[PDB]
């Protein structure tokens, strides 16, 4: 009587198949799923850079411009404070002047 | 290392002036950060050498560099103070404006640092011979650093430094005369009413001048 | 009978480990991707922190150079008029100049 | 709204310094930049920055000063009715102890010169230029000529009878800057109206007459 033994062998092992098959499909959906975030994680990293790229192009041309007018307004304030010189010299020899006479 | 490769710009007489203004700036930056003790003399004498470049800016710069070293080690002059003196003043000369603001800041730092009985003495046959505005700067200078010394050196050097104020004071020159007139005030500020035999032989009104404006100083 | 049992006992033990293989290779792929995740991730962080910092320091700058912008105007005004105060002043000594020129002769 | 706030922040006279001098600084900021917001709120505006000049603390009243200077720089044509006032409040703020706020109170009398209406100028000032105390009369002289420079021949020829007296009086005052303020004055009146002015100096001292031809032939050239 081991006709019987050997049909439940095929039992077992039948539902151990279908038990496998379960497992395949999620591992399959596992799968998916991590392609799924890559996918995502792509599409963020490329927003990403493409926004950072735009701003600082931006900066940099602010930047720029900022130091340009640190320049230019320094120049004329070296320029200014020459005259301011002059003027103060001018102040000076008159005054001086200017004493000598009412002595 | 990093000093050698801007000696070697500063090499290049006349020329590169953007490179050399680049190690010129960068040369002040390390003054304001013990180099000095074995690399000070070569700098120095380049530094004088830039003061006959063509470019007026990289003068200027110079001379802004010159005021920082001396600023920041005056010792160092001690062996070269005629020769420093002799150079700043002779800077004075110069045609450009901020040239002669810088030369001005320049003298007036090394007027603070150099030995003052040393510089009087080099300054006097200088008020005495030299042109305007050599003369003129010689004379400040000359007030900035008796304002340095005590009353027994001062009485010392008397005889030398009267006869430049005196006959300064004689000039045509607007800017000589005052300039001799303060000096004469920055003497009486230390020595007083002992200055007056050596002044026996100014008219009154001079007198009258130098009186006003010590009584201005006294006030 | 018994034949036909045996003979579909042998067909669906290699159906079995023909299952038991293609398991392995789908773990196989599931480390794969995973390792890719991890990595990817780790890249977009890098990213983010990076570019963060470089925002930082480009602002940094911006505002600096900002306020040397409005300083040095403002000092600019000042030695405007300080310059206008001495040129006036200058002004009148020589008026008062004239004016004695004119009373003594 | 913002606006409304800046104002509530400006109506705290003699106290809030730090805060107030932030609102005017907001207000100046926003001058320079709405342009029909004035239409509605300028009076009010104004009111408070006089009231402001009274200001017991001294950077406040300078500050308004420049304020007002901006004002007058950026939108002249809303102060029509109100230019005596503003004139006499400026000139008043001349004599302040304070020389930061007297050098902003020139400028924005500089500026206030330029801005308001010639004749009324004038017509106001004439009696400031005889009875008012040093430095102010100076400042009314000075804005008084700056005035000068922007009438017809017509009008100044019409209104000399009154800008006269005021003038040749005030050549004989004793501060040195009322005089060369007055001179200055003449220059620029003979500017306009040229020979014609000569009857009204019959009486100058011909001393007084040499100072002024000099300055004269100075501004000619």
């Amino acid at each position: 009587g081991s006709t019987t033994a050997l049909q439940e062998a095929l039992k077992e092992k039948q539902q151990h198949i279908e038990q496998l098959l379960a497992e395949r499909d999620l591992e399959r959906a596992e799968v998916a799923k991590a392609t799924s975030h890559v996918g995502e994680i792509e599409q963020e990293l490329a927003l990403a850079r493409d926004g950072h790229d735009q701003h600082v192009l931006e900066l940099e041309a602010k930047m720029d411009q900022l130091r340009t007018m640190v320049e230019a307004a320094d120049r004329e304030k070296v320029e200014l404070l020459n005259q301011l010189e002059e003027e103060k010299r001018k102040v000076e020899d008159l005054q001086f002047r200017v004493e000598e006479e009412s002595i | 290392d990093l000093v050698a490769e801007l000696l070697k710009e500063l090499s290049n007489h006349n020329e590169r002036v953007e490179e050399r203004k680049i190690a010129l700036y960068e040369l002040m930056k390390l003054t304001q950060e013990s180099v000095w003790d074995e690399h000070f003399k070569t700098i120095l004498l380049l530094l004088l050498e830039t003061l006959g470049d063509k470019e007026p800016t990289i003068r200027a710069l110079a001379l802004k560099v010159l005021r920082e070293i001396l600023r920041h080690q005056p010792a160092r002059f001690k062996n070269y103070a005629e020769l420093t003196v002799m150079k700043t003043l002779e800077a004075h000369k110069d045609p450009h404006k901020e040239v002669v603001r810088s030369a001005e800041e320049a003298a007036s730092v090394l007027a603070t640092s150099i030995s003052p009985e040393q510089c009087i003495k080099v300054l006097c046959p200088i008020i005495q011979t030299a042109d305007y505005p050599i003369n003129l700067a010689a004379i400040k200078m000359q007030t900035k650093v008796i304002e340095r010394v005590s009353k027994e050196t001062l009485n010392l050097l008397l005889p030398e430094i009267m006869p430049g104020l005196i006959q300064g004071y004689d000039n045509s020159e607007s800017s000589v005369r005052k300039a001799c007139v303060f000096c004469l005030v920055a003497v009486h500020a230390v020595i007083g009413d002992e200055l007056k035999p050596h002044l026996s032989q100014l008219t009154g009104s001079k007198m009258k001048l130098l009186n006003l404006y010590i009584k201005r100083a006294q006030t």
